[PDB]
């Protein structure tokens, strides 16, 4: 055991010192090059009513004209966010939902909570009803968030400290990835879909690869639990929130931490984040009940995004980056441009 | 997915009938029902219309006052009561499916039909042939005329493209001006612009020998064309 | 206790022979990336509003 | 209007959902939830079974009431990542054991005592009021006449009888309320003979009940 | 001298109308108002909106500048505002019938279902009540300074008095202490705030109705006028003021409400 634990105290020197090698320069020193993009200013445009309480998640579609909400009255709604109507509403048999997701082809959706179950709903049938498809289960602790990669593989991670990849039609897992200490919040797809990352409450994000299950690298920084992943739209870097009122951008490559976002007048944490096309706007939810909106190359702008009445637990981008939606635990759902 | 139909018979001048309709393996109560005509001899012709939670109701123009439609959704059943009849009322009668939100197909499923032999602002749609000779292994290409502008300032455009083989029931082919039906050989394909538009049909194969049908939905009442023959 | 350390110690191992460049080349792509597509980005530029879906 | 005939029959859609909507959410607001507390070994086996993995759920009625009680005891995460959503609930059953004022696993009951003061001052639970049942009040009884109460109440200064004993303990437990202007304690000593456990609950509900109404309306 | 007291008068009818049209504005703008109680508070202000914009003014000039007006004007301007004070008393007599029955039986309270059409039906019938008290009464008189003719006999103006004053304080009183006696049974300081609340309500109603009717029974027995009588009739139009402060104000949803806007 000492002299295990000896040299692992030498390779994590080893580690750290190839990291503080080739720290040469940081953004600050040579992002004064570029005009700041000023004062941003977004209005309501429609505002979708009808859920009774708290909403925790939503996800757009791919057409950029569809949506999916859940809240924990029991129930998955799907908005024409266009002109406001209501396309399929779901019952749920539990409740205590915390998560949702919208297939790429438009077919499916998804969800779970604490029931440690995910289940699979099928969109098109010849019957014109929404019927549950599929039950995956085989976890021990709650679900934190599902992503589909396509029509018959999903990825899940749970409060077991473990994250699993599932193909749909056998019903059993192919791949578990295990070595997290603490409970996973939540994780984010790679563009060209071959990794992932995935923060966990002791304040640490790890890099997975898809189709073999070792994790690849590490990343530590943070002083409390993790909230929130995405990432850059190349897939060539990542932004966590966390619990301490700050958040950070991680490249891959360099192995390190590159930039923090963090101001005086902030106490509260973040509870979701997300980017933009050019990545040249950061969105983070907060607290305060209200959004805010940050210049990720200079990290010493905002705008604010107000108007809701409790916190702001969800919010989404398009993929053709003309909208914005936000939802909060006050039952209402609101789309900026 | 199956729908059955009964009342069909002889009636004498004057008198009435009450035409039923059975549905089965399918969520009745989502679905918006239409009843469709067609002539012994002739095209097709739009009867009525009744929609979901029996909200809204549409009558053709030369019914009005003696067709009565009604539905109920415990049992399933679908009713047209029908009253002073008279000899321009000899024909066949179908009952058929639709549904609408973003993305639906309407007119997908068509039922059997039965029989019943008794002893303007609209939109005209124009079927321009009447018959092609042709022979397998080529390619086709079917046309029809409007009246008035089709597309719409949302962008959709309301033309739907009907098959009917010999002895049997339509089905939906082409629905909407330009997307494909559900279980459609990938061999099918339609265009046009503003009131003309073709169909066309590639590497003809045996039991693709009948009469199409092209028709409007931008308004009510629905108007069919004449009907094109193909052999 | 011993495969633990083991796992741990590995896992550091391979962790530690991993390719690393200068940090502002990365500063330098993630330049490159956010100017050469800010032309097409709606929500720095405002679209006109005859062509706005949402008003 | 500025519409086609397939849009009006979509908002005839819409707005058949939403009446469903709402029918659901007026159904779904006349039931008494309950979220149900307790250590190991805390006897609430019986609390469960004579009342009528991941969360358990259970319903029941009485007295025209339709009382649905949440279990989480075999969630083993830390509270403060879970517990947020029961915000909203009406009461909290808690369960403890008498039996066990000597046993070590330091204490049992000095545990069962920082669980009950993390639980009853809690920013979500400021206005909620508490149910207690105090259990196996039989073997404490029998085990008294062998061993003292200075075991684990040194500065216990009474006598080793069972009333004084029960009243000293259930005092110890009702001290640690840090709100009592906004929210009480009920106590109860276990009876598994008959049903006065259900009866002890519904009085405690038609209580909390009429307290909320009154509160609301400015009086 | 005219100047001022038509001023201040005028500010009076201002200040109602706004206060009322203020709770209207809070029940049309949300939609989880839709309790029986908001029911009945938009029914009281409604009917103490129309107080500040018709009777008061036309009352200005009546007896401040001119009567050129004759009986067309009399009648109506008499009807209307015995209609609406009538109204106003059995509302309020109505929200406390709902609060008493809040806690006398709350588990029967907590499972109904009925929401639109029988609270309609309530509120048709207070309105026809509040009409079938006077209308037939005053419409009939014959003999008759603008005012009812039957003041000419003191028995109809007791019979008038008694079944629109002394009812409602009864009424009001036992729903009080019945609300009391159930909650009774810092306990000290709930009880002795539960008691001044409700002894506020009841005086300040007692209060302004009482002076007004006691003193018109009186005056007319024998006696068939001073400063006092004309600051006993503006004293029953003070209530309207008053009741839009004490009921929708003092409730929590409606103050949610007012604060989102
Ligand atoms: N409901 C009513 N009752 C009060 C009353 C009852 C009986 C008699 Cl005899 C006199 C007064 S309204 C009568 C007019 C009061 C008023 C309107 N403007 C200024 N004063």
């Amino acid at each position: 055991l000492d002299q295990l634990r000896q040299e692992a105290e030498q390779l994590k020197n080893q580690i750290r010192d190839a990291r503080k090698a080739c720290a040469d320069a940081t953004l600050s020193q040579i992002t004064n090059n570029i005009d700041p993009v000023g004062r941003i200013q977004m209005r309501t445009r429609r505002t979708l009513r009808g859920h009774l309480a708290k909403i925790y998640a939503m996800h757009w579609g791919t057409d950029s004209r569809l949506l999916v909400s859940a809240s924990q009255d029991g129930k998955l709604i799907i908005w024409d966010s266009y002109t406001t109507n209501k396309v399929h509403a779901i019952p749920l048999r539990s409740s205590w939902v915390m998560t949702c997701a919208y297939a790429p082809s438009g077919n499916y959706v998804a969800c779970g909570g604490l029931d440690n179950i995910c289940s699979i709903y099928n969109l098109k049938t010849r019957e014109g009803n929404v019927r549950v498809s599929r039950e995956l289960a085989g976890h021990t602790g709650y679900l934190s968030c599902c992503r589909f990669l396509d029509d018959n593989q999903i990825v899940t991670s749970s409060g077991d400290t473990t994250c699993a990849l599932w193909d749909i039609e056998t019903g059993q897992q192919t791949t578990t990835f295990t070595g997290h200490t603490g409970d996973v919040m939540s994780l984010s797809l790679a563009p060209d879909t071959r990794l992932f990352v995935s923060g966990a409450c002791d304040a640490s994000a790890k890099l997975w690869d898809v189709r073999e299950g070792m994790c690849r690298q590490t990343f530590t920084g943070h002083e409390s639990d993790i909230n929130a992943i995405c990432f850059f739209p190349n897939g060539n870097a990542f932004a966590t929130g966390s619990d301490d009122a700050t958040c950070r951008l991680f490249d891959l490559r360099a192995d390190q931490e590159l930039m923090t976002y963090s101001h005086d007048n902030i106490i509260c944490g973040i509870t979701s984040v997300s980017f933009s096309k050019s990545g040249r706007l950061l969105l983070a939810g907060y607290d305060d009940f209200n959004c805010n909106v940050w210049d990720a190359l200079k990290a010493d702008r905002a705008g604010v995004l107000a108007g809701h009445d409790n916190r702001v637990s969800c919010l989404g981008v398009t993929d053709d980056g003309m909208a914005v939606a936000t939802g909060s635990w006050d039952s209402f759902l609101k789309i900026w441009n | 997915v199956q729908l059955v139909e009964s009342g069909g018979g002889l009636v004498q001048p004057g008198g009435s009938r009450k035409l039923s309709c059975s549905a089965s393996g399918f969520a009745f109560s989502s679905f918006g029902m239409h009843w469709v005509r067609q002539a012994p001899e002739k095209g097709l012709e739009w009867v009525a219309y009744i929609s979901s939670g029996s909200g809204t109701i549409y009558y053709a123009d030369t019914v009005k006052g003696r067709f009565t439609i009604s539905r109920d959704d415990p049992k399933n059943t679908l009713f047209l009561q029908m009253t002073s009849l008279r000899s321009e009322d000899t024909a066949m009668y179908y009952c058929v499916r639709s549904i609408y939100y973003y993305g639906s197909s309407p007119f997908d499923f068509w039922g059997q039909g039965t029989t019943l032999t008794v002893s303007s602002a609209d939109i005209v749609m124009t079927q321009a042939t009447s018959s092609v000779p042709v022979t397998p292994g080529e390619s086709v290409s079917i046309s029809c005329r409007s009246s008035k502008s089709l597309l719409h300032s949302n962008g959709n455009t309301y033309l739907y493209w009907f098959l009917q083989r010999p002895g049997q029931s339509p089905q939906l082919l082409i629905y909407r001006m330009s997307n494909l039906a559900s279980g459609v050989p990938d061999r099918f394909s339609g265009s046009g612009s503003g009131t003309a538009f073709t169909l066309t049909i590639s590497r003809l194969e045996a039991e693709d020998v009948g009469v199409y049908y092209c028709m409007q939905h931008l308004e009510y009442p629905l108007t069919f064309g004449a009907g094109t023959k193909l052999e | 206790s011993i495969a633990q350390a083991r796992k741990l110690v590995e896992q550091l191992k391979m962790e530690a022979n991993i390719d690393r460049i200068k940090v502002s080349k990365a500063a330098a792509d993630l330049m490159a990336y956010c100017e050469a597509h800010a032309k097409e980005d709606p929500l720095l530029t405002p679209v006109p509003a005859s062509e706005n879906p949402f008003r | 209007c500025t519409l086609s005939a397939e849009d009006k029959a979509a908002v005839e859609r819409s707005k058949m959902i939403d009446r469903n909507l709402r029918e659901d959410g007026e159904k779904a607001a006349r039931e008494v939830k309950l979220l149900l507390l307790g250590a190991g070994e805390s006897g609430k086996s019986t609390i469960v079974k004579q009342m009528k993995t991941g969360i358990v759920e259970t319903h029941f009625t009485f007295k025209d009431l339709h009382f649905k009680m949440f279990d989480v005891g075999a969630q083993r995460s830390e509270r403060k990542k879970w517990i947020h959503c029961f915000e909203g609930v009406t009461a909290i059953i808690f369960c403890v054991a008498l039996s066990d004022y000597d046993l070590v696993l330091m204490n049992r009951m000095h545990e069962s005592m920082k669980l009950f003061d993390s639980i009853c001052n809690n920013k979500w639970f400021t206005d909620t009021s508490i149910i207690l049942f105090l259990n196996k009040k039989d073997l404490f009884e029998e085990k008294i006449k062998k061993s003292p109460l200075t075991i684990c109440y040194p500065e216990y200064a009474g006598s080793n009888t069972y009333e004084e004993a029960a009243a000293y303990i259930q005092c110890q437990f009702e001290d640690l309320n840090k709100r009592k202007d906004t929210k009480e304690i009920y106590t109860h000593f276990t009876c598994s003979t008959d049903t006065k456990n259900v009866q002890f609950v519904f009085d405690a509900v038609t209580d909390v009940i009429i307290k909320n109404n009154l509160k609301d309306c400015g009086l | 001298t005219r100047v001022t007291l038509a001023f201040f008068m005028s500010l009076v009818a201002f200040a109602i109308m706004l206060g009322n049209a203020l709770v209207i504005l809070a029940f049309v703008v949300d939609k989880n108002l839709r309790h029986r109680s908001s029911y009945f508070f938009l029914n009281l202000a409604i009917s103490d909106f129309f107080v500040g914009v018709i009777s008061i003014p036309l009352y200005i000039p009546h007896t401040l500048f001119e009567w050129d007006f004759g009986k067309e004007i009399c009648v109506f301007w008499l009807t209307t505002d015995y209609l609406l004070c009538t109204a106003s008393v059995y509302n309020i007599v109505l929200i406390s019938y709902d609060r008493y029955l809040s806690v006398s039986n709350a588990v029967s309270y907590r499972t109904q279902h009925t929401g639109v059409l029988k609270i309609v039906t309530l509120m048709v019938a207070v309105w026809v009540l509040a009409f079938l008290v006077n209308g037939p009464m005053i419409l009939v008189s014959e003999s008759w300074e603008c005012e009812p003719g039957f003041f000419s006999e003191w028995y109809i103006l007791a019979i008038t008095s008694f079944l629109e004053f002394v009812i409602p304080v009864i009424l009001v009183a036992y729903f009080n202490m019945n609300i009391y006696w159930s909650l009774w049974k810092v306990e000290l300081l709930r009880a002795r705030r539960l008691a001044k609340s409700l002894a506020i309500l009841l005086g300040v109603f007692a209060v302004c109705w009482a002076p007004y009717s006691l003193f018109t029974i009186v005056l007319s027995f024998y006696s068939s006028k001073s400063v006092w009588y004309r600051i006993a009739f503006w004293l029953q139009w003070f209530n309207s003021f008053v009741n839009p402060l004490l009921y929708p104000l003092c409730h929590k949803r409606f103050q949610k409400a007012f604060l989102k806007i």
